[PDB]
């Protein structure tokens, strides 16, 4: 196809004579992803667009979804302690290729109420501790399906009370009760803080309280800020090695505490952190690795991908009702994902070879949705008080399917688009817009 | 049923599962447990409700750990009940050994093996073997991004930081694969981590001070920075193109407080070109450490290399890089 830039359907022009373990991984990925990217490997379904790439197959994807929130055989026992996950993934989705999940209340309501403990907070099922993440994953499936009954569930003072154990004295939070310590652990607690709108304060007697700490978020960006390395990118915990997932939880949660062009700079050397992000995308693959000299994988397309929204917002500041534009590749990653990253039976994959799973449709979805759309932080909020009111100023308007040639193109087409997310919460904005203002609207429980 | 029948399990009832396949609408993303996992699971519900500490209940979490080792709360249940009967933590650290080798890529056996590591009473020193398994473990996967989290925590605990033992480990690795970025990672951790006991861990010094200036060292060992920067100028010959040796030295000399422009010349070398880190290097040094006229210039050629021929997938980047560059020119030409 004459659509298709000979930077895709070539390896790099700069060889090092030296093989060992990580360009033998290296090469085979390129190797197997030659093929898709050119269009002419039979797994692949039309039709193919002015730029040689196949469409999302939206029914496939839709099928395999609505398949994945049903029951699973003994062998996936490994899954029993993620089941909230899976009810987020394909919720977030199905709301991506534009479906109604109201008509999942009922049955969200059931699976949570089973999982919440009534000490509080919500754990992966029955008899299992709380967990940030599946309280995470929980609550957004519940911003998702929306109702006043849904988010009636969670019992707020409790999820407070919880939280509040989880808060370190280093600023940082564990995910549970005796377990680890990394930033996705701070990103989900702040991100259900957020949501729930529940209390700055740390509970009375929270134990971090004897560690001269009073709120929520106190000592939390300075955690952060310690989890830059010398690459520019972010680790999970202090010295470990940087990491788009991490970069992805890091800058998210600095843009819950405050505007992006006052946070970001001030606690990350963005000097460093663009072009580690940067060169976190490939060519020919066109997707994004998560560290130095690994592999392209079709989740980072999210975990990396919308680090760029936050990091371009901090750059181009809040707009009031010109922009550095986007810093990355979007035809690259549009062609990894839609090449490459879809499977002919439905779901979307991690890279070729692989088999789908409701992860990496979620996330591949995500990172195509965010090429479609210009996302911004403004002046204006649809919370009525200040904290976080930064988080919920963020607008959206589509970038169009392009035409010709250029460096920051669309090639997706139209009948590609999606619904757009919350580059922070990873949910419809309404979604994050209803559940957070009904909240603010409930006195908290005595 | 296996716990049903036994005698040792007659005192305490399980608590059977409750997923809400009873009240109202059917729950969702289900998983047909086998009766195995079912029975086993219910007992330790009931345990752990009880608050049970016991060897019954220690020998349940072995149990359901071998069903499913990425259950996250019976490990930290299976932490409770050795601390709390005081049992000989070498013989778990034995056990969780042969646990980690059949799971690689399972991270909760290395946060349970932090727990129980850092317990000073049962490990007051470096356990004469423990390096040995973490090699044990890298020669499986030596990227492996949870043991080299541990090994970090490690090296922190035990003040590892000039044990040879680390350094050499580090150098074993990168001589089997220079491209292991996790390796030169936690060599930076080695040579140019904080290592401050009375201050929260950091990834780079100076956290406290303005973010352009994060990493700078207090105090610089000058002939320590120039035997990292030859050694990653040996390592960069073996292989031009590879990124992290020159990622790792663009972090010792803003360690160091010396500037990029110290491997200008080496960086020429490469240019006819052999890495197009090189080129980036040379870009930054035009660009931010030369004050010259006709620097400016000769930046916006080599990012205009990199956009058109030797990294274009970034081409957003390098042209970001250009308008940068050419506002800063014309800023400086204006005054
Ligand atoms: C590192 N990674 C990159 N891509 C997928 C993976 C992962 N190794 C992984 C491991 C831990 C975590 Cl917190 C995030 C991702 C991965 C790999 C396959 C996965 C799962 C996760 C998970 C999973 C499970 C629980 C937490 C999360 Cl975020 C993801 C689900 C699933 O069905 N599969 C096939
Ligand atoms: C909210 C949410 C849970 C955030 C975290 C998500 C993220 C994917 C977690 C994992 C990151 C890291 C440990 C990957 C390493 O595994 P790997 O070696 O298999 O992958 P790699 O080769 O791509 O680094
Ligand atoms: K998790
Ligand atoms: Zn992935």
């Amino acid at each position: 196809h004459p659509g298709i830039p000979a930077l895709f359907r070539e390896p790099p022009l700069i060889h090092d004579l030296l093989s060992t373990e990580t360009t033998e991984l290296q090469s085979e990925t390129v190797n197997k992803c030659l093929p898709l990217l050119k269009g002419i490997h039979n797994s692949q379904k039309g039709p193919f667009n002015k730029y040689g790439i196949p469409a999302l197959q939206r029914k496939d994807h839709l099928e395999y979804l609505y398949d994945s929130l049903e029951d699973y055989p003994a062998s996936f026992v490994a899954l029993d302690a993620s089941r909230p996950w899976m009810v987020y993934w394909a919720l977030a989705g199905l709301c991506l290729l534009g479906e109604d999940v109201t008509r999942f209340r009922e049955r969200v309501i059931s699976t949570f109420t089973a999982a919440q403990n009534s000490t509080g907070g919500i754990g992966g099922g029955h008899g299992q501790m709380s967990h940030v993440a599946s309280s995470y994953a929980a609550v957004l499936s519940i911003a998702m399906v929306g109702g006043e009954e849904a988010f009636k569930l969670i019992d707020r003072k409790a999820m407070w009370k919880w939280l509040g154990k989880l808060k370190q004295p280093d600023g940082g939070f564990t995910v549970c009760e005796g377990g680890e310590e990394d930033v996705r652990g701070a990103y989900c607690a702040m991100v259900v803080h957020a949501l729930l709108d529940l209390p700055l304060a740390l509970p009375p007697e929270a134990e971090a309280r004897q560690n001269g700490l009073e709120t929520f978020t106190d000592g939390l960006p300075e955690y952060l800020s310690r989890c830059q390395t010398y690459e520019g990118g972010i680790s999970g915990s202090p010295g470990s090695e940087a990491h788009g997932a991490y970069a992805f939880c890091a800058l998210a949660c600095l843009c819950l505490l405050g505007r992006p062009e006052v946070v970001v700079p001030r606690y990350m050397n963005i000097a460093t952190l663009l072009p580690w992000l940067s060169a976190r995308q490939y060519a020919p693959e066109g997707g994004f690795s998560g560290r130095t000299n690994k592999l392209v994988d079709g989740c980072y397309s999210h975990w990396v991908g919308n680090c760029w929204p936050l990091v371009q917002a901090a750059l181009d500041g809040t707009q009031p009702l010109s922009s550095v534009g986007n810093l990355y590749s979007r035809e690259g990653l549009t062609r990894y994902i839609l090449s490459c990253c879809q499977c002919k039976l439905g779901g979307l994959r991690d890279k070729p070879g692989k088999h789908p799973d409701s992860y990496h449709t979620c996330y591949a979805l995500t990172g195509l949705s965010t090429v479609q759309y210009y996302h911004y932080c403004t002046d204006s909020s649809v919370s009525s008080k200040d904290d976080f009111s930064s988080a919920f100023s963020w607008k959206h308007d589509p970038n169009f399917a392009s035409d010709g040639q250029g460096s920051d193109i669309g090639v997706f087409t139209e009948n590609d688009r999606l619904v757009p997310f919350h580059p922070i919460f990873v949910i419809p904005h309404k979604s994050a817009e209803d559940i957070r203002v009904w909240f603010e609207n409930q006195s908290f429980d005595l | 049923g296996k716990y049903s029948s036994d005698p040792e399990w007659a005192s305490i009832k399980p608590i059977e599962l409750n997923d809400g396949s009873d009240f109202g609408a059917m729950p969702l993303a289900t998983i047909s447990y086998s009766p195995e996992y079912l029975e086993a699971t219910s007992y330790l519900r009931a345990v752990m409700a009880a608050n049970e500490m016991s060897e019954r209940a220690l020998r349940l979490t072995g149990d359901i750990i071998s069903m499913n080792p990425a259950h996250y709360t019976v490990w930290i249940y299976r932490a409770k009940i050795l601390f709390a009967l005081g049992k000989d933590l070498n013989e778990e650290i034995e056990w969780l050994n042969k646990v980690a080798l059949k799971h690689l890529k399972n991270y909760q056996i290395w946060h349970h093996r932090q727990v129980l590591m850092s317990s000073r009473a049962h490990f007051p020193t470096l356990p004469p073997r423990e390096q040995d398994f973490l090699m044990e473990m890298f020669a499986q996967d030596a990227k492996s991004y949870h043991v080299w989290t541990y090994r970090h925590w490690l090296v922190r605990h035990f003040k590892l930081w000039d044990h040879p033992r680390e350094i050499q480990d580090v150098e074993a690795l990168l001589k089997a694969d220079v491209r292991n970025n996790s390796a030169w990672n936690h060599r930076y951790m080695l040579r140019f981590g904080p290592r401050d006991e009375n201050e929260f861990d950091a990834g780079l010094h100076n956290t406290t001070g303005p973010s352009s200036e994060k990493g700078r060292l207090p105090v610089v060992d000058e002939d320590l920075v120039d035997s990292e920067l030859q050694y990653s100028q040996s390592r960069i010959l073996e292989a031009p193109e590879n990124r992290s040796p020159w990622s790792y030295a663009r972090g010792v000399l803003q360690a160091a407080g010396r500037p990029l422009s110290e491997w200008k010349d080496f960086a020429r070398s490469f240019v006819a070109v052999k890495s197009s880190h090189a080129i980036e290097w040379l870009a930054d040094v035009y660009a931010e450490e030369d004050g010259s006229e006709g620097s400016a210039a000769e930046a916006v050629k080599m990012l205009t290399l990199l956009k058109e021929k030797y990294d274009p997938i970034r081409r957003n980047y390098w042209e970001y890089r250009i308008r940068q560059i050419t506002a800063s020119a014309a800023h400086a030409t204006e005054i």
